């Protein structure tokens, strides 16, 4: 097969993770929400 | 105002999680590799 | 202020000991920049020289700026910190950029 | 390569057609997605005026 | 099927699959460092995992622990930062001379910059064990050693001759940058230094020499080749081939060169020079060409 | 300044320079 | 299927020149080998050398013509000349006086081609010996940093004075000059990441260099035979450095961590450059921003005054 | 064949992702939309 | 055995020892206690 | 099994210790005890 | 015989090629044609 | 044949992809659209 | 190259004739959609005056 | 034969390529013709 | 090269007849449009003067 | 035995030498005593 | 002999196209004939 | 024999033309000649 | 013996033209003579 | 080494004695008309005074 199981759970949760965490920071650095004083 | 701003988080705190976390795993496969069995010359009879 | 001194200006500021031929840039102190650079006396020195970040400005800007920086530092001896702070050059911090303004106002 | 249409036998295996098929059905979801989006953003706020 | 280094798997020399623990286990021959021939025994003759511990690994991991524990005591206390990107560890003021006063600030910088020291002096001298204990050359410890005296140049021979000890550098994150940059200003044009020009000119020729190198031996390490190709490809390009010793000897030399010519740039302009402008005044005045010109091309 | 100090930190230096050029004197000598 | 000869003993163009090889001696004594031996030319690299070489006498007959065609005055100026570029005033216009920036724009024009080409040739030379072409994709991480310097930096900026002079002390003046326009590359982090691939790339040399030459007396240079069984050089270096820090590599993942490092070194040093001037207009007010610049309200100043 | 399966699917996802990152960065930086406080 | 007495006795006095340094320091540094001119 | 013993002490020991002392110099750093002058 | 055919095509191509460059270069740069630009 | 039908593909479409960006991106830097503000 | 035509066999093989059709229908595609992208271009804002 | 095919063609194409984008910059960074707003 | 005119047998072979026919043709072609692309500029605005 | 005597020896003195003139170069270095002007 | 033809007629060339390019440009840039305005 | 006729001829000629440009350069630069302006 | 006929050729003419330019270059700038326009 | 002199055998060749006649012949000569500049000269403009 093309690709294997363990890079793709590797790839997806590396990617979830980053995103996941940017994200979080992005929206509490923007000031636009009222979140943590 | 505690906090950076956005473009700081990307380019100083990405890269630099990037950079440790990819000498981390590099290191471990290289000396994976690097203690495997494999051809090797005897060194009893090499000298 | 106070804190320089009290000192005058008075003929042998200027004169130094000579009645004419007057030398304003002499050639030891012409070492490395060009031979036929004079002060830039036609600009408003409050904002006169000022390049950081500004965009509308190139090299050349840049350089014209670190002919008149090294004019200062040779007048004086004391490096190019004598004025400024090197990780920020804009700062206004050391107190004797303020005098230099007031200098370059009165020249 | 048993399942592979006659056609696109000598380019395809019999383990990438199933793949192909599913990556098919996920740009068509996101086309989908994607043009719904930008006429929701239109009709938001307008970008060529 | 035979598992070669490289990562081949080739069908099948006097090779043959050994595991690691058999090399492992035949080289040890422990007695045979540096501390043995002077005390006659090493107190430290054992391995701790992976690592080999001697005498001079004890002093380097006291030194290790002591100055990271100083170095963050300077930074969470005294200064109530909680970040280690705004940390500032300053040496004592320059009026205070060449002593050192625990009641006064900067103290612990002291107590951190030596405590660096002999870690560095004592992974030198471990360095030196273990490559006596295996029947090697000493060329590591010469490299090593290199930087090590670039290391002392900075922190302890420029602070003495200047005679004031306010001359050595924070040990900040992003705040010996400052250092750096105020340093290299009041010396206006530190591009003007020679020894600077010199050594950065060998550190551009170190890094390209590791490209062209590691090219090189990769572009043919999983090919049936004669073992000639390589010698043939350098040889139609620039029409020459240093050959396979040759590499890594001008490896070493120019790495080492690098930060000798640093050094003494950096410890020539902190007393014996005052401006690298002024250093080239003497050019343009030698009595060959200091009549030839009029007008702008005078001089 | 003091230039006796300084003259024994540039000895200090100098001397530092010394064990690559061993190891180019010894390079030299073998390999005839 | 490669005769080695052959392509080291042809004639005529897509042959070689210089045939009968040279002998140096101390080379061959310091370095054990002193063959100087044939070059090739192919028809990439006589292009590389018509268009390199028209180049160096544009730019050396304007150092002649500056000095006024002295040749005592072009011996006393010759490392403080430069062929500079347009002036701010009409960014990118080709319609300038050739000394107010024309001869600066053929001149390099002509070096890259010059630099295209060389990478040609040893793309084809790599291809044509049998070996692989990672060379050719170094080289081209580099031509990368060279053309964001040299090209694409001064586009997008409106200028053709975002680039250097063409001279021995313009390109430290356009270095100074391009850290005090965007505030200060200290905090640039691209400027920091290449500075830790290229300490890295130097540190790593030496350990390679200084780790081979140790082992040297059980043939641990030949890395050509190493990577098919390994001798005891090779298991020396390996429980040394096993030894030391706890882990270590073979004599094949050595090589790819340096290529690495190097390609590294390249690619941020061009990104770094080519956002410097675009986004970023102040380095040091966005370290502020981004909470990366230490507190500094009492300095002592007495250090940094004569 | 003259493609693998595997080349073009990694090359056509690591593109659509820088290519979306890039448009997202791009559109958001202009401050022509007032999204997340302007 | 899981681990060696020596081992055990050499980490055991390596800790105490650093641990005895860096107290006397800081106590000493902190100038709370009026010890050594004050 | 996955982890030894010797493993599991080594890791278990250098943890706490670390974090023993970072707990202690945060404390000592936020003033908010009165404590050591 | 001393030269091949390929050898003369090559340098009198390239030859050309930056003669006429170099000329078209000098002539606008020189700026008086009245030509592309006032 | 002269060329293989890969390299082909390759350099045509490395060449359109860059193409596109550069013209997208100097359109945009021209200002003379009224896009994206 | 049995479904490869007669004039271009010599050329091409049978699987690159499936992914060179692919190819030119993908060209032509774009080729439409951009004249018709330019011709909305020119009526919303010339660029040449 | 001189020359190869292939040698003639790839010559040929880059040399219109490189041709095309220098005039192009050229007659555009001349200010010359009113393309894009003047 | 039994498709190659006798007159270019030595130096043409008979893959290479149809790519050197490609070529001038697409040469042939975009001259053409060079041509017209001139000629309207030149009706624009002249750049001779 | 887990050491030997003439380790134990080395250690013992070797450590005791480094204490004494750690305490000398700290007392000295406080300047509380008027010892040698200080 | 000590040359051959083909050394004579390279170097011969480059030195001839190298002082004519020379000449040129010297009296170009001397202003003394009213060439190229 | 010491030296080649090659070897010989080339110094000669070397040196030779480079004189030349030599004293050509300096006459001209000179300025005491009233030659070419 | 201990130097050949051609080292000591090669250093003799070298010796001799770089004196000879040193010292025509010396005194053309010393200015002392009214050669080349004074 | 037919025609080098008995006391110059070991150190010259027969083909070396003819240049070096050459190159001494040259020195002599040069050497005569740096005296002869250098009277000229010091008639013309005295350099010590
Ligand atoms: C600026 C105005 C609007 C806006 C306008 C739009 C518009 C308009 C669109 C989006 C689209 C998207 N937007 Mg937006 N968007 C806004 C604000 C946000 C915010 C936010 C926090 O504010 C977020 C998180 C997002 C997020 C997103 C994504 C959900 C989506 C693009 C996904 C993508 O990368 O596809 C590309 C991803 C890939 C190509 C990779 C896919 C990989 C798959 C999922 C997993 C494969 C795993 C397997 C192992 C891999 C095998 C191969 C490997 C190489 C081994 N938007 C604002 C408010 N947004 C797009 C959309 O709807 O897309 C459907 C779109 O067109
Ligand atoms: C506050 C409002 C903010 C915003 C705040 C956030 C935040 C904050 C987050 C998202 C996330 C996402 N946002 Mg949103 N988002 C906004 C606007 C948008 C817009 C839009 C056009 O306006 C779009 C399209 C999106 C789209 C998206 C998705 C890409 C994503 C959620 C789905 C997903 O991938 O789940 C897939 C996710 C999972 C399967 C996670 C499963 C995790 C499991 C359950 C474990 C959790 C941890 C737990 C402690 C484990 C404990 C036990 C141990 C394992 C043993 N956002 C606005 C501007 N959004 C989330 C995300 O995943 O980003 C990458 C996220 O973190
Ligand atoms: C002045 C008051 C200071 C202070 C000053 C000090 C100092 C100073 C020290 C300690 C040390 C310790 N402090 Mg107290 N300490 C304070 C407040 C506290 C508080 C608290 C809640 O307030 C606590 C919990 C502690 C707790 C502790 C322990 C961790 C430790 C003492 C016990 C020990 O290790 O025994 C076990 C100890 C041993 C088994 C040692 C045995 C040593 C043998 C006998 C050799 C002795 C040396 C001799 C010269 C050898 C000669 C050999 C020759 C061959 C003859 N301190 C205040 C703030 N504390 C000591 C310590 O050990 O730190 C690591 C230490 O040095
Ligand atoms: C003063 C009140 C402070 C505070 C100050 C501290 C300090 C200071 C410390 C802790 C530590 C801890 N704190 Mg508290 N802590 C506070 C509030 C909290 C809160 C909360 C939500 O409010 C929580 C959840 C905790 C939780 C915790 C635990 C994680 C931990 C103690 C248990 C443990 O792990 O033991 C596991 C530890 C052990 C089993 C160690 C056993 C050691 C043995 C007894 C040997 C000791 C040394 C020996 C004498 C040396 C000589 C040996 C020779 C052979 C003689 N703290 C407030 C803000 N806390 C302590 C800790 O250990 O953190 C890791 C610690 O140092
Ligand atoms: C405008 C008046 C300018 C000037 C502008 C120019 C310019 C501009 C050029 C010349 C060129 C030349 N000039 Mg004039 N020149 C001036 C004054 C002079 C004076 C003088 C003493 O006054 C002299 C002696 C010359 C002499 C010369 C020659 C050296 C040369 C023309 C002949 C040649 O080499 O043809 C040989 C040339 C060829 C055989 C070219 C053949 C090209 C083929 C046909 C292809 C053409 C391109 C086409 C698009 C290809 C299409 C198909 C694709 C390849 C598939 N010029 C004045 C100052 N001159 C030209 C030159 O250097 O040419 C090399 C040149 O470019
Ligand atoms: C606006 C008026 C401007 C000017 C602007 C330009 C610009 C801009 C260009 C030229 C170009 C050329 N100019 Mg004009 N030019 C001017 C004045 C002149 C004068 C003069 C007054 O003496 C001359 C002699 C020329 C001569 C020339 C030729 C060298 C060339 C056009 C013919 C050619 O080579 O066709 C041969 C060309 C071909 C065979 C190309 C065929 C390409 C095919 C059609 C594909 C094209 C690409 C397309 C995207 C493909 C899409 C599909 C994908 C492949 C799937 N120009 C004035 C100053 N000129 C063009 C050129 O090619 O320069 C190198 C060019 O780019
Ligand atoms: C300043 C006042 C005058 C002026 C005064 C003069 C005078 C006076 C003379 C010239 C001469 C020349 N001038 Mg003018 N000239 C002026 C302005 C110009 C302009 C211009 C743009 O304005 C141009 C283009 C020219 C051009 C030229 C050339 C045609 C010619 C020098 C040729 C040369 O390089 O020979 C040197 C070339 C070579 C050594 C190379 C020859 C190569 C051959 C032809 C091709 C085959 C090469 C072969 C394959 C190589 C084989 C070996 C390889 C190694 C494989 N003039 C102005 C208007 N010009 C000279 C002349 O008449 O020459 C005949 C001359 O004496
Ligand atoms: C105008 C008066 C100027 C001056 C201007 C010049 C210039 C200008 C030159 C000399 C040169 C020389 N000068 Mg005078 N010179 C002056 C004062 C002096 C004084 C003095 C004490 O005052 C002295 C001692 C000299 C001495 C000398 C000699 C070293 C030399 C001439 C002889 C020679 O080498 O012949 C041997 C010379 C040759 C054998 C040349 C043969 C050349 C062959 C025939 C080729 C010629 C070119 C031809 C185009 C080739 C065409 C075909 C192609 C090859 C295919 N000059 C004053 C200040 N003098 C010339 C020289 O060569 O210096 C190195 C020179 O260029
Ligand atoms: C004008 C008065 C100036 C002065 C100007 C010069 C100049 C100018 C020169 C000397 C040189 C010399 N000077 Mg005087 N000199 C002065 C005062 C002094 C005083 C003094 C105490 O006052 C002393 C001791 C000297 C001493 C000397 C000698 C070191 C030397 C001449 C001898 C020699 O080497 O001949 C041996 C010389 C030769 C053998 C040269 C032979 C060269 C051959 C003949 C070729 C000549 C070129 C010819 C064109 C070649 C043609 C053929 C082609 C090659 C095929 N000078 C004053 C201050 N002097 C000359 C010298 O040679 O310096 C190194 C020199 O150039
Ligand atoms: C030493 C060579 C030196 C340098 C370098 C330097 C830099 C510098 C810059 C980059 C600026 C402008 C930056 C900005 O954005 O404002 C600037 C401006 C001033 N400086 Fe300076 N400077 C150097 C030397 C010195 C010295 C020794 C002095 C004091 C005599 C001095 C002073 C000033 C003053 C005043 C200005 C203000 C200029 C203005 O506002 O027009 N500088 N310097
Ligand atoms: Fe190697």
């Amino acid at each position: 097969r093309p690709f294997e199981f363990r890079t793709s759970v590797v790839v997806s949760t590396l990617l979830g993770l980053v995103m996941a965490l940017l994200i979080h920071f992005v929206v509490l650095s923007s000031g636009a929400f009222n979140w943590l004083r | 105002s505690p906090w950076p701003v956005w473009s700081g988080y990307a380019l100083c705190f990405v890269p630099l999680a990037a950079v440790i976390l990819g000498f981390i795993i590099a290191a471990r496969f290289t000396d994976k590799q690097a203690t495997s069995a494999y051809l090797r010359l005897d060194p009893a009879k090499a000298n | 202020p106070a804190s320089v001194g009290g000192y005058q200006i008075t003929c042998a500021t200027c004169h130094n000991g000579k009645a004419a031929g007057l030398e304003p840039y002499p050639i030891e102190i012409m070492n490395t920049l060009p031979n036929d650079w004079r002060l830039p006396l036609e600009l408003d020195y409050p904002g006169g020289l000022v390049v950081t970040g500004r965009k509308d400005v190139s090299n050349h800007e840049v350089e014209q700026n670190q002919f008149a920086m090294y004019h200062m530092n040779v007048s004086m001896g004391q490096g190019c910190t004598f004025c400024h702070n090197a990780r920020y050059f804009p700062s206004y911090e050391i107190a004797q950029k303020n005098h230099s303004i007031i200098m370059l106002q009165m020249t | 390569n048993d399942l592979v249409p006659d056609q696109w036998k000598p380019l395809f295996n019999n383990a990438q057609w199933l793949v192909h098929d599913i990556v098919v059905k996920t740009i068509y979801g996101g086309l989908i997605i994607a043009v719904i989006a930008h006429v929701l953003c239109w009709a938001w706020t307008p970008w060529i005026r | 099927a035979l598992p070669l280094p490289s990562g081949e798997t080739l069908p099948a020399a006097s090779a043959e699959v050994i595991p690691f623990s058999i090399i492992e286990e035949f080289y040890k021959r422990p007695g045979k460092t540096l501390a043995a021939r002077f005390f006659g025994v090493d107190p430290f003759d054992f391995w701790i995992g992976r690592f080999y511990v001697g005498l001079f690994g004890a002093i380097s991991i006291i030194g290790i622990i002591l100055g990271v524990a100083f170095y963050l005591y300077e930074g969470v206390v005294n200064e109530g930062t909680l970040n280690i990107l705004a940390m500032r560890i300053e040496p004592p003021p320059v009026s205070q001379g060449l002593n050192v006063d625990p009641a006064q600030p900067g103290f612990f910088w002291f107590l951190t910059m030596v405590a660096a020291t002999i870690a560095f002096v004592g992974w030198l001298l471990r360095q030196i064990d273990i490559s006596l204990k295996l029947d090697m050359g000493m060329e590591v410890p010469i490299a090593f050693g290199a930087v090590v005296s670039s290391w002392i140049t900075l922190q302890w021979l420029r602070p003495i001759a200047m005679g004031a000890w306010g001359h050595g550098f924070p040990l900040g994150i992003t705040h010996h940058l400052d250092w750096v940059s105020n340093i290299g200003y009041q010396y206006y044009n530190f591009f003007y230094n020679p020894f600077h020009a010199i050594g950065i000119t060998l550190l551009f020729a170190s890094t390209l020499f590791l490209h062209m190198h590691g090219s090189a031996v990769l572009s043919e390490a999983k090919r049936n080749i004669s073992d000639q190709n390589i010698h043939v490809f350098w040889r139609n390009i620039l029409g020459y081939s240093i050959g396979e010793i040759g590499i890594h000897r001008v490896a070493f030399w120019t790495g080492a060169a690098s930060v000798l010519f640093s050094n003494l740039c950096i410890f020539l302009s902190g007393t014996f020079v005052k401006d690298w402008n002024a250093f080239w005044g003497f050019w343009d005045k030698m009595p060959i060409w200091n009549g030839v010109g009029q007008g702008a091309l005078v001089a | 300044m003091n230039w006796i100090v300084a003259t024994f930190m540039l000895m200090f230096v100098l001397v530092a320079f010394l064990p690559l050029v061993v190891s180019l004197a010894y390079t030299w000598v073998t390999n005839p | 299927p490669i005769d080695l000869h052959d392509e080291e003993y042809r004639d005529g163009l897509e042959g070689t020149i210089a045939k009968p090889p040279g002998h140096v001696g101390w080379m061959q004594r310091l370095l054990g080998e002193g063959q100087v031996g044939p070059i090739y030319v192919g028809l990439w690299g006589v292009i590389s050398f018509i268009t390199f070489f028209a180049s160096a006498f544009i730019i050396l007959v304007d150092y002649g013509r500056q000095v006024g065609w002295n040749p005592i005055i072009y011996l006393r100026e010759f490392w403080n000349l430069a062929v500079y570029p347009p002036p701010t005033e009409y960014g990118l216009s080709w319609n300038v006086p050739w000394d107010k920036g024309g001869a600066w724009l053929a001149a390099t024009f002509f070096l890259h081609i010059s630099v295209l080409t060389w990478w040609a040739r040893l793309y084809t030379r790599a291809k044509a010996t049998g070996v692989g072409t990672q060379l050719a994709w170094g080289f081209a991480s580099a031509l990368s940093l060279y053309f964001v310097i040299y090209l694409f930096h001064p586009l997008a900026l409106g200028n053709w004075s975002a680039a250097p002079g063409h001279g021995f002390r313009a390109i430290l003046d356009w270095t100074n000059y391009v850290s005090i326009h965007w505030g200060n590359f200290y905090y640039n982090p691209f400027h920091m990441l290449s500075i830790f691939f290229l300490l890295g790339s130097t540190l790593l040399l030496a350990m390679h260099g200084a780790t081979i030459v140790a082992t040297s007396k059980w043939k641990s240079e030949m890395e050509f035979t190493e990577m098919m069984a390994e001798g005891p050089g090779t298991q020396r270096a390996q429980l040394f450095w096993r030894w030391v820090m706890g882990w270590n590599a073979n004599s094949y993942n050595i090589h790819i961590w340096a290529w690495w490092f190097a390609a590294f070194t390249a690619i941020t040093g061009a990104i770094g450059l080519f956002l410097s001037g675009t986004l970023v207009p102040d380095w040091y007010a966005w370290g502020e921003t981004a909470k990366i610049v230490a507190p500094w309200p009492n300095p002592d100043w007495a250090q940094y005054v004569f």
